[PDB]
Formats: C-alpha cells, sequence, structure tokens
C-alpha cells in the first residue's frame, strides 16, 4: 500500500453523532464500546484505521480514559478527545440478518467491521435494498452447484434466503414471465474486483430452467471473443493493469420455460483519446503492444513492422508490465478471432489496418509560405514514401487522402474555391482519421460477432446485463474522468428515481401516508455539466471553436459564467489551471490541462465519401449506414457532443427497462484470500456511493421490522404489554410505543409490520 | 433549437445565409431596377420594380439604382423592398422565428443603425438581433487575435487593428475609395480610345470588363515605360451583342487609384499609407504584431498581385528589421459572413442579442449601449 | 518539520521563495495593470487586473501603476493582490501552514508595519510573523559581524553601521534617492535628442536603456572634457518596433546623480558623503573598522564602475592612514534574500516569531515590542 | 482633430485639409467648457435649447449639440482622444507639489493662463474648482485671465527686448563667428 490511499481514506472520513452513557444524570458507564482512531497499532498496521476502545469506569466527561480491546494491544489507559470517538454497535449481531440499513449507529468503522465481520467468515454478499454488495474471495465458495440454483429457484419462498446474485436473478425472471416488462442487471465495480464472475454465474442461473440446460452455445460464443475484447478495449492504467475503457451490454431473448434463444453485445462510450496521446506512466490499448511483439517475421517484413519505441502514437518512456507477457495472448487472440469463422484472409485485412493506422501516426507536417497564407501545411519529403505505406495498408487512395487532408473547398453562392489549411488543422484530420478507423475496426468486428447469434424476430422484450465502471475520487483528474463522472451522475440520478418509486409504492401498501417522503435531486450538478448553453462543455466546445483559444481562457469562462451556482468552484493554488465540481460524493478537483487537444476531432463528409469507395470490401462495410452531412462547421462532432449523444442513447435503453444494482468489492491487491485493506475498502465504499445509499436509506423509516422481531428486540424494555398473550401484536407493539415515550414524528405501525426512525431506535436502545 | 440568420448586406452584393455554414447560400447584388418603357402585349406581368438577380437579366429595359452608397443607406423604401426579398425570397424562412445578425461600418451615422433596428423590430417581427462590424468578423474567420485588417469592398475602405481582443478604437480609419469609383474611373478613361459608356445598364459591362482583365502593376512607372515598346499589353473583349474592343495601358492604370487617389481628383492617401498610418497610432510595443498579420479582406482586394505591391510599399515605410506580413487568404470575399456565422454559433454570445423586450422599453436607442 | 517563507518585496521587484535554499525562487516585478481599451472578441479572459509578470508581457494594453513608493505602501488593495499573486500562484505553497518572515526598511512610519502585520493575520492566517530590516540581513549574507551597509535599491537608499551585533540607531541614515529617480531623470535628458518618452509603459523601455547603457566615471569633468573630442562614446539601442537610437553623455550623466542629487533638483548629499557622515556619528574607537569593511548591497549598486568611484571619493575624505576596503559581492542583488533565510533557517531564531495568540491578546501594536 | 472625428455620428464628413479650417472656426465659435460634465451630459437629453446651427462656405446648414462641451472637455480627460496623460488641472497641481513647501503659497494666488486655447468660455470656473478640490482648505486659488491672453507672449517679448538692461545679452554676430551654432546653449536659457 502507499501513503496516498491513506491520504485519500483519512480525508474521507466524517463526524456527526456524538458520544454518550452519561446516562442518566451521572458518570456511569455501562463497559462502554467506542470507536478511536489514535492507537499505537494503528501508526504500525498500515491496514488498520480504526480500534474499538472500552471507556474504563470512572472517566470525566471532558476527556475520555479508554482501554483498547479489538485488536488487543495493551492495556494501558490512556486519553483521547471526544471528538475522535465513534459509536458502536454491541447489541447486534452481524450474522442475524443480511440488511444494513437497519443498524442503529450507522457510520464509517461500524460499517467497515460489520463487513469485516460477515466476510471473514466466508459471507461474503449483503444487501442495502435494493442494493447488493459482494466481495471477491479469490478462491471458490461452494456456489456454483446446481443445489443451490434449484435451492433458489424451486422454493416458493427465497425473500427468507441469504442475500445472493441468484436472489437478483430470480426476481428478474419473475418479473419478467409474470409482467411483460424487461429487466436490466448494473454490474458495476472496479476491473479486478470480480465482475466476470458474477456475469458468468447470473448466466448460469438463466441457463437452467425445468426443461432448460447448463451450458449453451451463446455462453461459449461470448467467452470466444473476451480475449479480442479486452485486447482491443482495455488498457494499462496507473492504478490497474486491465482496465476496461468501455461500457459493455449484453442483450437476452429467452423462451418462456426454456433456455437462451438469443443474445448481442453492444458497446458504449469507448474511450477514443487514449489512441493519441497517453500519460506519462500509462499505456494505450493492449492490441498495438500484443500485435507488434507477437507478430511473426512473415508480418514484420511485409507490413514492415519496427520496434515498440519507434511510434509516435505509443509512449516510449512506459511500455512494458509485468504482469502481462504481451506475447502469448497475441496468439490467445488470434484463436479467439479464428474461433468465431473468419478465414486467414480477414485477420491478415485486420492485422494490415492496425499496422497502417501505427504507420500514419508517424507521417510530420510542415509549414509553407505559399498560397497567399502564412502557415499553408505540407507533408515532410523525408516522410512521402511512408506516407504511401500508410495508405496501401488500409486500401485507400494516396492521393484522395492527400486531397482531403492538405486541400479545403468551399463551395460560395455558387462558385468553387479552392483553399488550404494551415499546420494545426491538418494534423487535427490526420489525427481524427485514425481514431475513426480505429473505432469502426472494432465495431465491425462487434458486427461480426452478433452476426453468429443475431435474433430475427427483435428484441421486444429482453434481459439486460450492463458493465460499468465507478467514480474517479483522486486528485489527478482530467477530461476522461470529467466524461466518467457524468455518466455516474446519470446513473445515480436513475437510482434515486428508481428508489423512490419502489420506498413509495411499499409505505402505500404497508397503509401509511405518502405525503411525507421527500427526496433529494442531482438535477443542479446535471445542469453545471451538462446544459446547452450554459455548463462547462459548452465552454469547452465554445473555446474549441473561437479564435486563439486555450485551457486557462475556458477555466476563466466557467469561472465568470457559472458563478451563479454554487457547484462550480475554482481552485484556491494555481486558480487559472484548476477547478472543483461538488458532486453528489463529495467535492473533486480536475486538472484543465490538455483538454482542448483532446476534445479536437473532426471527420468531413468528403473523407467518407472516399473510404468508403475503397476496392477492398471491409474497408467498405467499415463506414456504411453512417450518414453524412457537408458544407457546416464543426460544432456537433468534438467529442463533447460524440459523448453526450451515446450517453443519451444508453440512458434512453435503461430507461426503457427496469433495473437491478449489483456493487463489487475487492479487498485486497497481493490478491491472498481472506484479508483486509480499511483504506483501499474505504475508497470504494466512497466511489461506489454506498454510504451515499446508506444516507439516502435513512430518510423516512429506515428501520423496518415484523411485530415478531420488534418484541423480540424490545422485550427487555417493556414487561407490562410483552409477556399479556392475550391481545393481537400490533396492539402489544402501539402499547409498548405508547408506554416508551415515542412521539407520532418518530413512529409508524404497519398493517404487518412496524417502521421506526433512526432516531427512533436510537431513543428506544436506552 | 433555431438558427440565427446572417445577412451582410455591402454597397455592391448581398450575402445571406443560416448560422452554421461554411458559404452564404444566397449571393446577389443589391439593386432596384424600374422599367422606362411602356408594356404592350397582354397576359405579361405587370411588375414595377425588380429586385436582385431579376433586375440583372432584363437590365436592357430597366433603370437601374442602388439604395446604399459609401455604406449609408439613402433610401429606405427600397433597401425594405431589398430585405422582403432576402427573407422571403432568397432564404426562404420567415424573420419572426430566428434571430437576425446585421452588419455595419465603422465610423458611420447612428441614425442609420437606430433606423436599421427600427425596422427589424416594426416592419418585420425579429426576436432578437444584433449589429456588427465587418472588420471584426473579418478576424474571427481567421484563427488569430491580433493583427490589422484592412477591409475593402464597394464603397469603404476602412482598417481597424486589434490586439489579443482589445479594440483600438482611435486608430481606426476610414476612406471613401472603393471599387465603385474604379469602375467610374475606367468608365471615364475608355473614351481614350473611342468607347462610350453612359446609361446604368452599360456600368455593369463595365465592372465586368474590370472585373476580367485589370491587374496591379509591381511598379507603375517601370509598367508604363515598358508598354510603349510592344503590344502584347493588349486584351480583346467582346460585348453582349459581338463587338470586339481593346485595352490596353487601362489595364494597371484603372487599379492604381487604389494607391494614388490623386488620380480621380481625390485628396487622400493610399491604402498602403492608410495602413501604415494606423499601425504609427498604436503603441510601441504593439507594432511589431501588427506588422505580422495585415489581413486582406473583401471583393476590391483581389485584383492580381495586391499582396506583393502592399508588401513592398509597406516595407519601405517600416523600419528595416522588421518582418511584414501580408495574408490574402484565396476566399477573402466571403470572410465577413464567415466570420459572422462563426460568431452567432457560440454559447458565449447568445446573451449579446437585443431581444424584444429591451427594445420595447427602451426605444431604438438601445443599440448605443449593447453594440459597439 | 515545517520551512517558513521568506518574501523581501522592495519598491520594484519582488523576491519570494522557501526558506533553506540560497537564491530566491520566485522574482517578478511589483506592478498591478489595468486594460484603457474595450475588449471586442468573446470567448477571451475578461480578467480586470493583471499581476507581476503577465502584466509586463501585454503593457501595451495596460496601465501600470506601482503600490509602494519610497518604501512606503500607499494602496493597500493592491498590495493584497501582490501578496496573495505571490503566495497562491508563484509559491503555491498556502500561508497558513508556515511563518513568514517580511522586511521593511528603517525609520519607516509604524501604520506600515502595524498595518502589515494585521494583514498578514486576519486576511491570511498565518501561524508566526516577523518583519526585519533589510540592511541588517544583507551583513548576514556576508559572513561579518562589524561593517557599514549601504543598500540601494528602488526606492530608499540607506546606510546602517553594525560593530560586532550591536546596532548603532543614533547612525542610521535615510536618502530617498533610487532607481525610480534615476529613470525618471534619463527619461527627463532624453529630451536633448529628441526622443519623448511620457507614457508608463515606456518607462519600462527607458529603464531598459539604463541597465543596458549606463556606467560611472571615475572623474566626471575629465570625462566629459574627453567626450567632445571624439564619438566613441555613443552606443545604440534598438527600440521594441525596430527603430533606432544613440546615446553619447547620457550615458555617464544619469548615475552622476548619485553623487551629486542638486542635478535632479534635490538638497541633499551623495551616497559617498552619506557614508562618511554616518561614520563619523560612531565612537573614534571603532571607526577604524567601519573603513574596512563598506559592504554594498540593491541594485542600484551594479553599475560599472561603482566600486573605484565610492573608494576614491571616500579615501579624499578619510585621514591619510586609514585603509579604505569597499566589498561588492557579484550576486549583491539578492543579499537581502539570502540573509534572512540565513537568519530564519537558525535554531536560535525559533524563539522570535511573533505567534498568533499574542496577537490575539495584545493587538497590532505588538511588532513594536518584539521586533527591533 | 477630435471634434473632425465625433461630428460624424450626425452625418457630416470633413476629410481634406481645407475642410479643417471650417472645423476650426466652428470650434471657434461654437464650443463652450461645462462646470460640471456629467450633470451638463444629463440635463441635455431632456431638452434641445443645447443645439446651435451654422451655415457651410455653400449655403447649407449644420447643427450641433452635445459636441459643444465635449471637444473642450478632452483637456481635463486626454483619455477621451486615447492619450495616458493627465488633464490640465492635474498637471498645474503636480507641478506646484514640485516645489518647496514654503513658495506653494504664492503660486496658488497667481495661476496665469495664456495663449489661445485657453479662450473657451467658462474655463477659469472649471479651473479654479477642479484645482480647489486637489489643495488644502485654507489655500486661496486665484486664476488670473487677462481679456487679451491671446498675445501675452509677443507683449511680454517687446516689453523685454525694450529694456536697456537686455542689450549685454544679445548674441551678436561675432560670437558666432568664432564658437559656431552651439553657443546658444551658453547664452540662453
Ligand atoms: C463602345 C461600344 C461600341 C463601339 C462602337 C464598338 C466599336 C468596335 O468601337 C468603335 O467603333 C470605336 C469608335 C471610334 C474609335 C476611334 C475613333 O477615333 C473614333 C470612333 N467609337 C465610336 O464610334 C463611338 C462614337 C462616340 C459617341 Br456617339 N459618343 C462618344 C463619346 C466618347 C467617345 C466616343 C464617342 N460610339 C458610337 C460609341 O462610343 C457608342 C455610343 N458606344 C456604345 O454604344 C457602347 C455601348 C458599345
Ligand atoms: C523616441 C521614439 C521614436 C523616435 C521617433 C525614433 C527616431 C529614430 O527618432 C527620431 O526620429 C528623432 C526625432 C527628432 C530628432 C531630432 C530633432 O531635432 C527633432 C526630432 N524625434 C521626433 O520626431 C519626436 C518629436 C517629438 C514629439 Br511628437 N514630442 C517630443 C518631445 C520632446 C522631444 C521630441 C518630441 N517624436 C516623434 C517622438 O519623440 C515620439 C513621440 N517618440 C516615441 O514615440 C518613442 C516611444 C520612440
Ligand atoms: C457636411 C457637409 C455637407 C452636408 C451634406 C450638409 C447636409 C445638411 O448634411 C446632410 O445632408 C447630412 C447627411 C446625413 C445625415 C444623417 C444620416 O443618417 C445620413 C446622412 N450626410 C451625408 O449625406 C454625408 C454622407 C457621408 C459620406 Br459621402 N461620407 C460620410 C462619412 C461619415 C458620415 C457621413 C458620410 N455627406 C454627403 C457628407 O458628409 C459630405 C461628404 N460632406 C461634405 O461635403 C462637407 C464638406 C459638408
Ligand atoms: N475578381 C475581381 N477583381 C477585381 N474586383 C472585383 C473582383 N470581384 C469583385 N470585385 C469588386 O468587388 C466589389 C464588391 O465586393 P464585395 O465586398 O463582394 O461587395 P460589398 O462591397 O458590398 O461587400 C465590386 O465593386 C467589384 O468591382
Ligand atoms: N545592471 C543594472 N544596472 C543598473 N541598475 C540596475 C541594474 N539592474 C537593476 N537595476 C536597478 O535596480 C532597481 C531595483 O533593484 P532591487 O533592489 O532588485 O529592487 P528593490 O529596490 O525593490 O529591492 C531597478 O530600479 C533597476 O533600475
Ligand atoms: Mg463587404
Ligand atoms: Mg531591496
Amino acid at each position: 500500500v502507499t501513503n496516498e490511499e491513506i491520504k485519500t481514506a483519512s480525508k474521507i472520513v466524517r463526524r456527526v453523532s456524538n458520544v454518550e452513557a452519561f446516562d442518566k444524570s451521572g458518570s456511569v458507564f455501562k463497559g462502554y464500546q467506542i470507536w478511536t482512531d489514535i492507537s499505537p497499532t494503528i501508526e504500525n498496521d498500515p491496514n488498520i484505521m480504526f480500534v474499538k476502545c472500552v471507556v474504563q469506569q470512572g472517566s470525566k466527561k471532558e476527556k475520555l480514559t479508554v482501554v483498547q480491546i479489538d485488536p488487543p494491544g495493551t492495556g494501558t489507559p490512556y486519553d483521547i478527545d471526544p471528538t475522535h470517538a465513534w459509536n458502536c454497535n454491541s447489541q447486534v449481531d452481524p450474522m442475524s440478518f443480511g440488511d444494513i440499513g437497519l443498524l442503529n449507529h450507522t457510520n464509517i468503522p461500524c460499517v467497515l467491521d460489520f463487513l469485516k465481520h460477515r466476510y471473514l467468515k466466508n459471507q461474503i454478499y449483503t444487501t442495502a435494498v435494493p442494493l447488493i454488495v459482494a466481495i471477491n474471495p479469490y478462491k471458490d465458495l461452494g456456489n456454483t452447484t446446481n443445489e443451490w440454483i434449484r435451492r433458489y429457484r424451486d422454493t416458493a419462498d427465497h425473500t427468507k434466503l441469504p442475500p445472493h446474485v441468484f436472489t437478483c436473478a430470480r426476481e428478474a425472471l419473475s418479473n419478467l414471465h409474470g409482467v411483460n416488462k424487461s429487466q436490466t442487471i448494473i454490474v458495476s465495480g472496479e476491473s479486478g474486483a470480480g465482475k466476470t464472475e458474477a456475469t458468468k454465474q447470473i448466466m448460469r442461473y438463466f441457463a437452467s430452467s425445468k426443461s432448460g440446460n447448463m451450458d449453451l452455445r451463446i455462453q461459449t460464443a461470448i467467452m470466444a471473443a473476451n480475449p479480442v475484447l479486452e485486447a482491443f478495449g482495455n488498457a494499462k492504467t496507473i492504478r490497474n493493469n486491465n482496465s476496461s475503457r468501455f461500457g459493455r451490454f449484453m442483450q437476452l431473448v429467452i423462451s418462456h420455460e426454456g433456455g437462451i434463444r438469443y443474445g448481442s453485445v453492444v458497446a458504449f462510450l469507448l474511450e477514443k483519446s487514449r489512441i493519441i496521446t497517453q500519460d506519462d506512466n500509462e499505456r494505450s490499448y493492449h492490441i498495438f503492444y500484443q500485435f507488434l511483439k507477437g507478430a511473426n517475421s512473415t508480418m514484420k517484413s511485409k507490413f514492415g513492422l519496427k520496434g515498440v519505441t519507434e511510434y509516435k502514437l505509443l509512449n516510449p518512456n512506459s511500455t512494458e508490465v509485468s504482469g502481462v507477457d504481451d506475447v502469448k495472448d497475441f496468439e490467445e487472440v488470434i484463436e479467439s478471432l479464428k474461433n468465431m469463422e473468419l478465414s486467414e484472409s480477414d485477420i491478415e485485412v485486420i492485422f494490415s489496418i492496425v499496422a497502417g493506422i501505427l504507420t500514419l501516426g508517424n507521417v510530420r507536417l510542415i509549414e509553407k509560405q505559399e498560397a497567399g497564407l502564412s502557415d499553408a501545411a505540407a507533408i515532410m519529403d523525408e516522410d512521402m514514401g511512408v506516407f504511401n505505406k500508410a495508405c496501401e495498408l488500409m486500401y485507400l487512395d494516396p492521393e484522395l487522402i492527400k486531397r482531403e487532408i492538405l486541400i479545403k473547398v468551399t463551395v460560395a453562392g455558387g462558385t468553387k474555391i479552392e483553399g488550404r489549411w494551415n499546420k494545426n488543422d491538418a494534423e487535427v484530420l490526420k489525427s481524427s482519421l485514425c481514431k475513426a478507423m480505429y473505432e469502426k475496426l472494432f465495431l465491425w468486428i462487434i458486427r461480426h460477432l452478433n452476426s453468429r447469434i443475431e435474433p430475427e424476430g427483435g428484441f421486444k422484450t429482453f434481459m439486460g446485463m450492463l458493465d460499468i465502471f465507478g467514480f474517479e475520487v483522486f486528485k489527478n483528474n482530467s477530461l476522461e474522468q470529467l466524461f466518467i463522472n457524468i455518466t455516474n451522475e446519470m446513473l445515480q440520478k436513475n437510482f434515486v428515481d428508481i428508489v423512490f418509486e419502489r420506498e413509495s409504492k411499499l409505505y402505500k401498501d404497508e397503509g401509511i401516508s405518502t405525503a411525507e417522503l421527500k427526496y433529494t435531486s442531482n438535477k443542479e450538478v446535471i445542469n453545471v455539466l451538462c446544459e446547452k448553453g450554459k455548463s462547462v462543455l459548452s465552454y469547452l466546445e465554445d473555446q474549441c471553436l473561437a479564435p486563439g483559444g486555450t485551457d486557462e481562457k475556458f477555466v476563466s469562462s466557467c469561472a465568470t459564467n457559472l458563478k451563479e451556482n454554487n457547484k462550480f468552484t475554482p481552485a484556491k493554488v494555481a486558480s487559472n489551471k484548476n477547478f472543483i465540481i461538488q458532486h453528489t460524493i463529495g467535492p473533486i478537483q480536475y486538472c484543465a490541462e490538455s483538454f482542448l487537444l483532446k476534445n479536437k476531432d473532426v471527420l468531413r463528409g468528403d473523407l467518407v465519401e472516399v473510404i468508403k469507395d475503397s476496392p477492398n470490401p471491409i474497408v467498405q462495410q467499415l463506414f456504411e449506414g453512417q450518414v453524412i452531412e457537408k458544407g457546416k462547421i464543426a460544432k456537433g462532432s468534438l467529442i463533447g457532443s460524440q459523448f453526450l449523444n451515446q450517453l443519451t442513447s444508453l440512458m434512453n435503453l435503461i430507461n426503457s427497462t427496469e433495473p437491478h444494482f449489483i456493487r463489487c468489492i475487492k479487498p485486497n491487491e497481493n490478491k491472498k484470500p481472506l484479508e483486509w485493506c480499511e483504506p483501499k475498502i474505504l475508497i470504494q465504499l466512497h466511489a461506489l456511493s454506498i454510504l451515499e445509499a446508506l444516507v439516502l436509506r435513512q430518510l423516512g423509516y429506515s428501520y423496518r421490522r415484523t411485530f415478531e422481531e420488534f418484541l423480540y428486540q424490545y422485550k427487555f424494555v417493556d414487561i407490562a404489554a410483552a409477556e399479556d398473550s392475550s391481545v393481537e401484536n400490533q396492539n402489544k407493539c402501539v402499547n409498548i410505543l405508547k408506554l416508551s415515550g415515542l412521539s407520532e414524528s418518530m413512529y409508524k405501525i404497519g398493517k404487518s409490520m412496524v417502521f421506526l426512525k433512526q432516531e427512533g431506535a436510537k431513543i428506544l436502545t436506552k | 433549437d433555431v438558427q440565427a440568420l446572417v445577412v451582410d448586406n455591402g454597397s455592391g452584393n448581398v450575402k445571406a445565409g443560416v448560422a452554421g455554414d461554411d458559404a452564404p447560400r444566397s449571393v446577389f447584388p443589391s439593386i432596384v431596377g424600374r422599367p422606362k418603357n411602356p408594356g404592350i402585349m397582354v397576359g405579361m406581368e405587370e411588375k414595377d420594380a425588380f429586385v436582385g438577380d431579376e433586375a440583372q437579366t432584363k437590365r436592357g429595359i430597366l433603370t437601374l439604382k442602388y439604395p446604399i452608397e459609401h455604406g449609408i443607406v439613402t433610401n429606405w423604401d427600397d433597401m425594405e423592398k431589398i430585405w422582403h426579398h432576402t427573407f422571403y425570397n432568397e432564404l426562404r424562412a420567415a424573420p419572426e422565428e430566428h434571430p437576425v445578425l446585421l452588419t455595419e461600418a465603422p465610423l458611420n451615422p447612428k441614425g442609420n443603425r437606430e433606423r436599421m433596428t427600427q425596422i427589424m423590430f416594426e416592419s418585420f417581427n425579429v426576436p432578437a438581433m444584433y449589429v456588427a462590424i465587418q472588420a471584426v468578423l473579418s478576424l474571427y474567420s481567421s484563427g488569430r487575435t491580433t493583427g490589422i485588417v484592412l477591409d475593402s469592398g464597394d464603397g469603404v475602405s476602412h482598417t481597424v487593428p486589434i490586439y489579443e481582443g482589445y479594440a483600438l478604437p482611435h486608430a481606426i480609419m476610414r476612406l471613401d475609395l472603393a471599387g465603385r469609383d474604379l469602375t467610374e474611373y475606367l468608365m471615364k478613361i475608355l473614351h481614350e480610345r473611342g468607347y462610350g459608356f453612359s446609361t446604368s445598364a452599360e456600368k455593369e459591362i463595365v465592372r465586368d470588363i474590370k472585373e476580367k482583365l485589370c491587374y496591379i502593376a509591381l511598379n507603375f512607372d517601370e509598367e508604363m515605360k515598358t508598354s510603349e515598346q510592344s503590344s502584347d499589353i493588349e486584351k480583346s473583349y467582346e460585348l453582349p451583342d459581338g463587338n470586339i474592343i481593346t485595352v490596353g495601358n487601362e489595364r494597371f492604370r484603372c487599379p492604381e487609384a487604389l494607391f494614388q487617389p490623386s488620380f480621380l481628383g481625390k485628396e487622400a492617401a493610399g491604402i498602403h499609407t492608410t495602413t501604415f498610418n494606423s499601425i504609427k497610432k498604436c503603441d510601441v510595443d504593439i507594432r511589431k504584431d501588427l506588422y505580422g498579420n495585415i489581413v486582406l479582406s473583401g471583393g476590391t482586394t483581389m485584383y492580381e498581385g495586391i499582396g506583393e505591391r502592399l508588401t513592398r510599399d509597406i516595407t519601405t515605410l517600416a523600419p528595416s528589421t522588421m518582418k511584414i506580413k501580408v495574408v490574402a487568404p484565396p476566399e477573402r470575399k466571403y470572410s465577413v459572413w464567415i466570420g459572422g456565422s462563426i460568431l452567432s454559433s457560440l454559447s458565449t454570445f447568445q446573451q449579446m442579442w437585443i431581444t424584444k423586450e429591451e427594445y420595447d422599453e427602451s426605444g431604438p436607442s438601445i443599440v448605443h449601449r449593447k453594440c459597439f
């Protein structure tokens, strides 16, 4: 572990509820337990952030004298401040239930220790209704046996079973077959927290029906492509080595009582800016490196490839990663391409296209004093051969590409005028060509794979499995992290809407008024980020269009115009380059450096038409279907607008169906099972907005219990109305309530349950 | 969302289009013609005023008039005719649904833009309006924030310097000498060969001769001397009805009156002195960045060899260590319109329109507050 | 452990850094500029005050002002702007985590340092603060405990004698004649050749001319006489825009006003008499050790040939058996900052800060007790 | 030149060198100095008694409004015409403040106007009111504007040259023949 995670985790910690147990009017203690952050073991064990202390009998109100017990580091009492003491949970058991919104005191160390306790006994699933938390145990729990599937499917009672991914799977199947409504599973977690396992288990549960089988050709076909996908859509970051840079989606159509009939794969939000420039400590997508290293001699002679450190699109100072071999994966991806019905000619074409991209990425452009301009563009003579090569490997005409890169044709009222680009615009056009070729090749591969398992009646009511990521809460943020946070803000809006609807329904069913449940909305930050005219992206576009635009002007214009609302705020140190946005999970800081260079992307209709007329059929199929529009300025083609369009499409697709949520968590980095690192797990609890969900539950009546458990827990508080054994449970419960002294604004008696505020349950404990 | 309409109307042509494109949709001359003969056949259009391109195909019957002279509107009924024809017949888009971005020249009277605003808000009913300056849009369309713009069209020739987005209003210069004066000077000096053009419909033939055959000489005296030794200077031109005329010296003596206005009886300085006198009214620190970006614009700057003459003539006036750099883009005839479209398609700009409520509560003078 | 911030702000430049280094990290002029023209392009920074090095690259557009004159702050809002820019943008270190060592000149009013303290403790929230004197730090940075320091910067010229660590406060002398007066005197006497510099942004060009071409003559009358016999005294200088100017006598007549203030209409004594009159106010026993250590400091003491002139002029005033010894280190432009860093990085010094509790219980006047 | 420039706002264009004289005559006939510039600019939008008419050499009639008191105002606010300098009321006060504290009371009492550009109507009152606001409260400002201040330099020169003490200060021809043209730097102040 490093110290930056320690700083971040320590900065996440909050403080609200005060300490107690001076009841009633003296200084007596009941062996009271608290949580504190000052201990000799804390400054020694980096994996520990809190310790459970017992306050000694006879301590004073001003300063607390405590002796820690968890872990038992010493016995000598020392003094701590009353502000470094969080409450604990001593009258509760983490195995008597799965829900967390029922605990009396909910804070950071309480939830941390709750999860730790449940996890250490190989109980990795937990519930935060309607959330389902899961943890990666780095081994097998024996939950993939058909016995578990049949137990969770056939048993008519499932709501009184331990939490499992099969809970979501069963609820989805039930709501799908009962009423004609599609369902969606959203697996949101890090790229190492075991999401593929959850997807595979959900698909296996789906496969087995009362007449269904275990394995299906759809499964092995989809798994015959994960090498290809993770070779083309994954890259090495600084906090991971196999990070997924796009949203994967799967539409499954299943018969009534059979297996999985058909399926389709869709990719969303692929990051195009990485293909051109990466950070100093990261790499591009894997396919470049693994193809360049693993290619045989015939390719290295036919294509003309060179070393990894000899290309402009590839960061030379960081090309090697230890956990990856970068050779055998090339054979793996070749075999995965062969398994999906691709001849050798197609493989040759695809790798020629990629080599042509890499080659075109090396052409250099110079300026000239001609055509009446000061900075007319031109190709350097030394690369005039190289350029030609880059046009052969793509099966394109070199002269027409030169014409569309270096020449600008304006059609006036009734005349053609032949201008010329400068150097910056020519380089932008070249880079746009590279990025577009790459993304369209990827989409064509996805379509060719989908062609095998295509449904023909279309998708009218289907099953969905979306694989997405979480927030980016570190300190070195850029444009990509901004896009990610925007996506997660949209998802948060959707989640809050679903939760409010379900809770309103629940309150309506148990005979309770619903004119008191009010939830907070994040429409202000969404308006600050993505509205048209007044938002960050609109001003980024303005700076990309206006003459002589820079990043500092962008930050200044944002600071001047968005000053109306409190969601935008400029930084303190170096305030002309950084800014701060108040997201729903807290403030995040961005560094507006190289925003313009990474937002410019211009593709014109003339180039599309030149490409569609290639002799090769695959290149003809590359850009087909895409409509063109010529005679315009680039006011809707920049990366921000493409991103907003894709996000709109995805949010429409999700808003069609009904969602279910799942969160994956990794406990440590060394992959060893049954470990714990409280900083690294608190960071992920913060990112995935789990704490935000908990805070959202605490509005309304978060303590929902049936009469049985309510009496079981509060049998000692009231004796005069518990052992009468002559009246209904509702009557004895309302008598207990009227005897306890809680006002109506703190409780509700449901028709089959009881509902309590958080303050109510905090009072009734003592 | 709705787009704006960009209408750049000069003294000659009219450029009109929708905000977002990269070239004007409709370009047509701004003339109004009226028939001077009686119509005798029944069943024909008894129209009494032809506007635009129609008044140009049948110019042999009509008397042509321009409603704008020297950038100032001298007849407002004809201007309303031109605007009506532009909105409804050329763009085919009612103005009551889009905002309009108009354009004016610097150092004009105020009644001009006040009446323009009143007409736009009362005769038509636009939701919003704005009035820009041509030499600024011509720089918007170039990807620069520093430079001096020399705009020369049909009525006015003006220079406007700008340094990193800041205007220097005390160094703006205006010169009432443009393409129309060159047309009249050519029509006058063609008499020396025996060709007499007098009517308003024969001015267009002279204008076409000027556009086809005239060029700018690098050294005027050497050129005048080497043209008396041979006859390879002469060119021929065929009139509409079949005659053939021949022109000699007049090919490089007509545009030379841009550098020596005393040829046509004016007491003023050429475009090479007006440009240098406008740099010398700026602070000594910012003069090196203006010598590096001299942007040509308008249509009268399209003669063959004007950049070389301008460079050689400013280099002789500036110090010896400066780097003069004249920028003449090949589509500099529509730079003002392209710049206007770029400007009107910005998100920061949508707070600078003159909405209808402000006009209803403040009157036509509002343009003097919100528009530079 | 945490380091202190050393901020030496004079009338001209500002030297800032962290305590421990051997040279200031950021050096930049202390000016505040404001635009005098209207901005016309959309999408540009609508800033209303440029500070430091940014207000110097675009000085052709702005009006420049200095917030400190003669060592006394005349405008406190601009000074807060300068300090904010220094802490957050230049050093990039919040002041709420480090102590600050400021610097002042001797014989200043008391409201100056009282307001300085109030601003440091209220606007920013520093944990501790201290205010030193420049001529003492200039001696700290020299490895001596005995000597007389002649400090001359941009606003004030003062002499301070010290004998084995004991200050002699009755012999401190101050003289309001420094580099800015020499700039103005050069700007005035350049009119005799036909060069007129008037604006605030043309004062910087004159200052650069002075730094590049001026020197000090060993014998003024002989130099003035031998310069009328030839023209090898003259030098050339190229302005920002390309012109060439030539200077003659003005090369050694501008700094000569340090030794004869009556040139610029002041009734005072030169720096060679102020230094000798400050030794003669010390006891007869300690005068021989001051004649041996005359330390030059500040930037105005960087002319070519000032040590020789100063030695020859003090030798003529002192007795015949003394050994005059002027010490002019080659980096004497940053001696005050180096001395301040040395001082603030001592273990004995950490008991002399003005902590925040003392200010909270005693008010801003506390600086008069703890600081000399 | 500033009047010739701001007359464009009414539609009058003077450009040639022989039309500068007409503008100069307009300026001499119709312009005056306002005591309070902002109050004057405000009270001129309520009526039309500010306007005057002027007949050109050939018979046309032009009318001027604000331009009557906006042209000379650029003496007190040079930034109107794009200069970075101080008005004549600040240049005068900054020149007294460079004299010794003992002689400042006798300069506040004799401020002599001269030249032709000081002949606008109401310049003494504006100058007095603007220097009184800069000087201490107990001083007595006294601006002296003689009615023939357009020829004061010539009258003074005649008085000086008609003195008997002065006849020893001429630069005779022998001194020039033996010393060259630089002699003027010795004998003339
Ligand atoms: C130029 C045109 C046709 C041309 C006849 C085409 C042919 C090819 O040129 C000639 O034949 C040259 C010839 C001519 C040439 C040399 C010469 O020593 C004498 C005459 N010139 C003439 O006959 C003049 C006589 C003239 C009238 Br009356 N007033 C004028 C005012 C000023 C100058 C001259 C004149 N002439 C008949 C015209 O200008 C007529 C009015 N011009 C036109 O209708 C225009 C629309 C087309
Ligand atoms: C010095 C500079 C450029 C210079 C022109 C560079 C060139 C190279 O020097 C000359 O050409 C010398 C020439 C001159 C030289 C000798 C002579 O017997 C008469 C004139 N001097 C002039 O023309 C004077 C006339 C003048 C104005 Br108006 N008021 C003034 C106040 C006091 C003194 C003189 C004047 N002139 C135009 C300036 O000073 C202008 C204002 N100066 C500048 O813009 C500065 C920023 C740069
Ligand atoms: C001022 C004079 C006469 C006047 C005609 C006397 C009469 C009485 O005033 C008018 O008729 C006002 C009228 C006018 C008024 C209001 C208006 O909304 C539009 C026009 N102005 C005009 O027609 C302008 C048009 C114009 C030319 Br072209 N370039 C210019 C540059 C800047 C501004 C305007 C223009 N016009 C013809 C002139 O300036 C001519 C050059 N001026 C002269 O010869 C001087 C010597 C005498
Ligand atoms: N090729 C050319 N050579 C010379 N002059 C031209 C050429 N094309 C157009 N012109 C001139 O340009 C003038 C109109 O230019 P333009 O700027 O388009 O109109 P406006 O001045 O109304 O903006 C016409 O008077 C015409 O004489
Ligand atoms: N090489 C040089 N020759 C002459 N003068 C100089 C030179 N370098 C700097 N100066 C003068 O030094 C002055 C500023 O000196 P400095 O002591 O650094 O600032 P401050 O006076 O604010 O402490 C400037 O006015 C400048 O004129
Ligand atoms: Mg035009
Ligand atoms: Mg100093």
